[PDB]
């Protein structure tokens, strides 16, 4: 029948999760953000669109640093970014807490990989 | 409720007319034992705050992780982090004033003695104490420990009152400071005879001095010492 994309941890017919879907598309509809890998680091860069001239220039800051060695940008629901990044910011304190050194950016990338994929188990 | 191990002794200050100073020597304790030589008790935050402590070291090392912690989180979405914006002295005292409170009040507490020492943005000076106990309190002079008891007094022959600061340039301080952690070698059998000092000027920022050591001590005295009371030879 119907109705598979109307609650989030559902697989379609055909084995997709109609949510997460969408929620792409949320994704798509926000403003272009990129990165580019240098030879000895990161450079992260995002549009930032003028709605009007009353947006004070160079203050409503989107890029986000995560304890000291990490960039994170994001496109689409601007909340659910810093939503995501306090879970980060929370994960990598915790690393570092336990194991002294400031958390590997692979295992800082995971940790934000099981939170996000833990939104699309219920 | 615990009890002390590995201890670290003194902590001297006192501010002078651009800043203020502070000193404390690189011994870790453990009871009559002088067990580490290479610990430094003197915590730089940023470049205008230096946080003096006494008393636990493992809890020392803890306190050292919280101020880390500040630093890093005061950073977090804030583009004024290094301006407007930054740490002051002031904010890292009440911090750690407040920590050092509920800690007692849970009957669980950092067994220290801290001393805050910095300039605020404004230019003034700061200085101030808390303890394991939550107690707080400011004078032009500050010390710790022992240093409370043979310090305070040689430094208040400097800066006697709160008009007493403006008189008071780098030189004369450092030298009172340097005089005193020498006394303290002298008499205090938990102390060593290197130290770390720094000094934090409204002008010329955060100096921080590595390596010092009591020099220009009498003891040729001690040859014509001899017995104890009677004995002549």
């Amino acid at each position: 029948g119907t109705g598979y994309d109307l609650s989030n941890s559902v697989f379609s017919p055909d084995g997709r999760n109609f949510q997460v879907e969408y929620a792409v598309k949320a994704v798509e509809n926000g403003t272009t953000s990129i990165g580019i890998k240098c030879n000895d680091g990161v450079v992260f860069a995002v549009e930032k669109l003028i709605t009007s001239k009353l947006l004070v220039p160079q203050k409503n800051v989107k890029i986000q640093v995560v304890d000291r060695h990490i960039g994170c940008v994001y496109s689409g629901l601007i909340p659910d970014g810093r939503h995501l990044v306090n879970r980060g910011r929370e994960e990598a304190a915790s690393f570092k807490k336990l194991y002294k050194t400031p958390i590997p950016i692979p295992a800082f990338a995971d940790r934000l990989g099981q939170y996000v994929q833990a939104h699309t188990l219920y | 409720t615990q009890q002390p191990i590995v201890t670290g002794t003194s902590v001297i200050s006192m501010k002078y007319d651009n800043g203020v100073i502070i000193a404390a020597d690189n011994l870790g304790s453990y009871g009559s034992l002088l067990r580490f030589n290479g610990v430094e008790r003197l915590i730089p935050v940023g470049d205008n705050t230096v946080v003096g402590i006494s008393g636990d070291i493992s809890d020392m090392q803890h306190i050292e992780r919280l101020l880390k912690d500040l630093v890093t989180e005061n950073a977090y979405d804030n583009p004024l982090a290094d301006a407007e914006e930054a740490l002051e002295p002031s904010y890292i005292f009440e911090y750690l004033a407040t920590v050092m409170y509920q800690r007692r009040s849970k009957m669980n507490p950092l067994w220290n003695a801290i001393i805050v020492a910095g300039v605020q943005s404004n230019g003034d000076q700061f200085l101030r104490y808390v303890n394991l106990l939550g107690v707080t309190y400011s004078s032009p002079t500050l010390a710790t420990g022992f240093g409370a008891h043979m310090a305070n007094p040689l430094l208040r022959k400097v800066v006697d009152r709160e008009s007493d600061i403006p008189k008071t340039t780098v030189q004369v301080a450092e030298e009172a400071i340097v005089n005193a952690m020498r006394v303290l070698y002298y008499r205090d059998a938990r102390s060593s005879r290197n130290f770390s000092l720094a000094i934090i000027d409204k002008n010329t920022g955060l100096t921080f001095k590595k390596n010092l050591q009591v020099e220009n001590m009498k003891w040729d005295f001690a040859k014509d010492i001899k017995g104890y009371g009677t004995q002549k030879i």
